């Protein structure tokens, strides 16, 4: 009868920042640190008891049913995952990046080599590069027509010192529809950018 | 009671060694080995209606070991030898270990399901000494009062 | 008070309590902390099952 | 001190059986509960059972039960324990990275991990890529990555001289049973038809290696 909850799990703060993250649960909570594909670590124990080996920043609150997991003066290094467990029930996490980067996705579109159709594959792609926020809506049009499903997306990593990210959706359509028309854009809105901004390229 | 909305269901060990998937004891130098599970799973939904069956005898195989190692690292292993003769017990049975089985969060279809053997030995002993602790007797006390001693001359 | 405990037998088993002595009210399930599986679970009965071994 | 070293990481075929194993050195090894987490693509972690290390008696959740079997085997003095995980009946949504954690006291916190073990299952055993370039027409321009099996592959610029400005997306695993990624990079546009490019791929399971020129 254990029911837990957990931030919305989209928050960002600069360096040097102060953030915290709450749960609700009714039993012995933890507060462990996970990395990108990484064994997470131990940070806190019984809502606000700290682990040797754990820089000072993280503290605990016990208060009510709400733990609040606190961690002060930000490092680079800090942004990772961050979840609350109970005893054999484990909430996904929050995600942790950095703010106020917001820019204009850099707009790039490959059409398929000429050696790729000669195995019978089509793959189109539209490049985003330097975008922020990562949750960005790409929608794929074939003569204003949506395609569904036949599309792969994913984002790079937040670099060091840009901190802003790249996405690469890939799609995939039949050998027919590609080479019967020639005009074919990947346009994606975005909060960073003011404008619709789409990349073509010219045949020759 | 303790589980409100859910029904109650038994199943026999999931595994182990030898000591927790089988009822282990003792008669007279012999180390029986029962395997009691008949005993030990059905489900009961909601009791919807009361079922009448007519008398039965529940029968548990039982192996027989020798190489005995009672505890598993701190007792010395012994070898029990055998018992000349025919060999019978008639115990009671005043308790159960169970143990219950994890949950899950994406899906519970209210079941619980408890299966048997479990802990450690130190419970078998819990079982007697739940009512007692022992306590020290301080048996000086201060208080005050009206009399005061008779100071000598 | 007492001076000292009631006979305990050091019979050793696994699953079932064997030649224990009965709960007086009714059926007891004691543990540890009942939303813990790790901890084990001992339920005492007020009225013994014969086995015949 | 510790050392939870888990074992490396498995591919095989649906309807096989994989034994994940872990190992423990360093402490009182008997007298705390050894747990098994999994962890799905991209999801939060999940519980697939405990294991007590003194009588091996597993416990584990409705779903994972009747396929999933713990076990545990200690050294002749008990300074040394091994905990496997055979997982029958592997199936489609199996693919998963696991832990062997250990609990430390009540309240279920876990101080040590494993560092673990990537366990996939699916047919198309490991075999070749196919690398296309991408056209020309500061820009970026890169290389794709296909039909290779299993991961990894890195892709290296001018044989491990460029690797600035690289932007190697994650892998994703289309429908078809493979693996595929796009690799770019940043160039001034003046480069362009004046340097020499090229995108090297090493695939070490399936011991091929590809370098390939991109020109316009
Ligand atoms: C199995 O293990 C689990 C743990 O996993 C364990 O769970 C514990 O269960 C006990 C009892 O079931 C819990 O204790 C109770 O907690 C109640 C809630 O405590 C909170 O609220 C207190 C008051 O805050 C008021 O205001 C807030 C909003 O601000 C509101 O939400 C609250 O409801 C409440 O109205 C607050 O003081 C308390 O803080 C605790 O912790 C701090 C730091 O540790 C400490 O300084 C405090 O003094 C306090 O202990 C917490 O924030 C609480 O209301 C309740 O109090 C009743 O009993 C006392 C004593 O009898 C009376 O004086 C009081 O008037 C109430 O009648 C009681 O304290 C405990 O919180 C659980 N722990 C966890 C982690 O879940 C199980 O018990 C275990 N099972 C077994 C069998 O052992
Ligand atoms: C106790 O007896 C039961 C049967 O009453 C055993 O359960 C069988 O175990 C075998 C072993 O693989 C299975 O093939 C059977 O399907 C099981 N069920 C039946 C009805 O035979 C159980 O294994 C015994 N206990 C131990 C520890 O062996
Ligand atoms: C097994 O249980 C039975 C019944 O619970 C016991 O029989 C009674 O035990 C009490 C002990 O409190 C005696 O006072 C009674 O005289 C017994 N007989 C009856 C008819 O009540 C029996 O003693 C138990 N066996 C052991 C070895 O303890
Ligand atoms: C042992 O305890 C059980 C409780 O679990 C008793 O069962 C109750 O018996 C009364 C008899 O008046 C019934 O009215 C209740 O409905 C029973 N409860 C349940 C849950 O069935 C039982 O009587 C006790 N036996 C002895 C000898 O003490
Ligand atoms: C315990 O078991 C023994 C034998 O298994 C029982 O003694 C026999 O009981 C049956 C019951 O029908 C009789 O037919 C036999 O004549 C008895 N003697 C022999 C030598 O077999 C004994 O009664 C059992 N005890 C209890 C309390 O059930
Ligand atoms: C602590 O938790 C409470 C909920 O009880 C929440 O309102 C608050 O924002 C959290 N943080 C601080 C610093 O109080
Ligand atoms: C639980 O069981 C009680 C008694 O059987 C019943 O009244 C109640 O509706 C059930 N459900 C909940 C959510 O309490
Ligand atoms: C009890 O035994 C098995 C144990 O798994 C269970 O599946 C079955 O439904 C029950 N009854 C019989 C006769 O086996
Ligand atoms: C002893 O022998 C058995 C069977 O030959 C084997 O399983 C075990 O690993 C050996 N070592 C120890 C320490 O039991």
């Amino acid at each position: 009868d254990i029911q837990m909850t957990q931030s919305p799990s989209s928050l960002s703060a600069s360096v040097g920042d102060t953030v915290t993250i709450t749960c609700q649960a009714n039993g012995y909570l933890n507060w462990y640190q996970q990395r990108r594909g990484k064994a997470p670590k131990l940070l806190i124990y019984d809502g606000s008891k700290l682990e040797r080996g754990v820089p000072s920043r993280f503290s605990g609150r016990r208060w009510g049913q709400e733990y609040n997991l606190t961690i002060n003066n930000l490092q680079p290094e800090d942004i990772a995952t961050y979840f609350c467990q109970v005893y054999e029930f484990v909430v996904p996490g929050t995600r942790l990046d950095l703010k106020r980067t917001v820019a204009a996705p850099s707009v790039f579109i490959f059409p398929p080599s000429d050696e790729q159709l000669k195995s019978g594959t089509a793959s189109v792609v539209c490049l985003l590069n330097n975008f922020y926020p990562r949750e960005a809506k790409v929608q794929w049009k074939v003569d204003n027509a949506l395609q569904s499903g036949n599309s792969q997306e994913s984002v790079t990593e937040q670099d060091s010192k840009d901190s802003t990210y790249s996405l690469s959706s890939t799609l995939t359509l039949s050998k027919a529809d590609y080479e019967k028309h020639k005009v074919y854009a990947c346009e994606v809105t975005h909060q960073g950018l003011s404008s619709p901004v789409t990349k073509s390229f010219n045949r020759g | 009671e303790h589980f409100p909305n859910k029904t109650i269901s038994f199943q026999p060990p999931s595994g182990g060694d030898l000591e927790i998937t089988m009822h282990h004891f003792n008669c007279r130098g012999e180390f029986f080995y029962c395997n009691t599970t008949q005993l030990f799973n059905s489900t009961w939904i909601n009791s919807t209606t009361i079922k009448e069956y007519n008398d039965t005898i529940i029968y548990l195989p039982c192996k027989i070991k020798q190489i005995i190692n009672m505890w598993q690292g701190v007792g010395q292993c012994m070898y029990a030898p055998p018992i000349r003769g025919k060999i019978n017990c008639v115990s009671n049975i005043t308790g159960i270990l169970l143990t219950r089985d994890g949950g899950d969060a994406n899906a519970t279809n209210d079941t619980e399901t408890f299966r048997p053997g479990g802990g450690n030995i130190k419970d078998n002993w819990r079982s007697e000494l739940y009512k007692y602790k022992v306590v020290q007797i301080e048996p000086l006390g201060i208080a005050p009062t009206k009399c005061k001693r008779r100071v000598v001359e | 008070s007492v001076q000292c405990t009631h006979g305990i037998k050091p019979v050793v088993s696994t699953q079932l309590l064997l030649n224990g002595s009965l709960a007086e009210g009714e059926i007891i399930i004691r543990s540890e902390n009942l939303t813990n599986n790790a901890k084990t679970i001992i339920v005492h009965l007020n009225k013994s099952v014969e086995i015949n071994c | 001190q510790v050392q939870l070293l888990q074992s490396g990481a498995a591919v095989t075929k649906p309807g096989a059986s994989v034994r994940v194993s872990c190992e423990a050195s360093g402490y009182n090894i008997r007298d705390y509960f050894i747990h098994w987490w999994r962890q799905a693509p991209g999801q939060g972690l999940q519980w697939v059972g405990w294991i007590n290390p003194k009588t091996g008696q597993p416990n584990n959740p409705r779903q994972f039960q009747g396929r999933v079997s713990l076990t545990r085997h200690a050294s002749w003095d008990f300074d040394t324990y091994s905990f496997y995980m055979d997982l029958k009946a592997l199936r489609s949504d199996d693919t998963a990275v696991y832990f062997c954690a250990r609990q430390r006291s009540d309240y279920w916190d876990f101080d040590v991990w494993g560092s673990g073990t990537q366990v996939t299952v699916s047919s198309a055993s490991t075999k070749g890529p196919s690398v296309f370039p991408l056209a020309p027409s500061t820009a970026a321009l890169g290389c794709l990555v296909k039909d290779y099996f299993p991961e990894p592959v890195t892709v290296s610029w001018n044989s491990g001289a460029l690797t600035s400005g690289v932007h190697t997306f994650p892998a994703v695993l289309q429908s078809s049973g493979l693996y595929s990624l796009s690799s770019v990079v940043t160039v001034p546009s003046s480069s362009l038809g004046t340097q020499t490019y090229i995108c090297n791929v090493n695939h070490k399971p399936s011991n091929t290696k590809v370098d390939k020129k991109v020109e316009p």
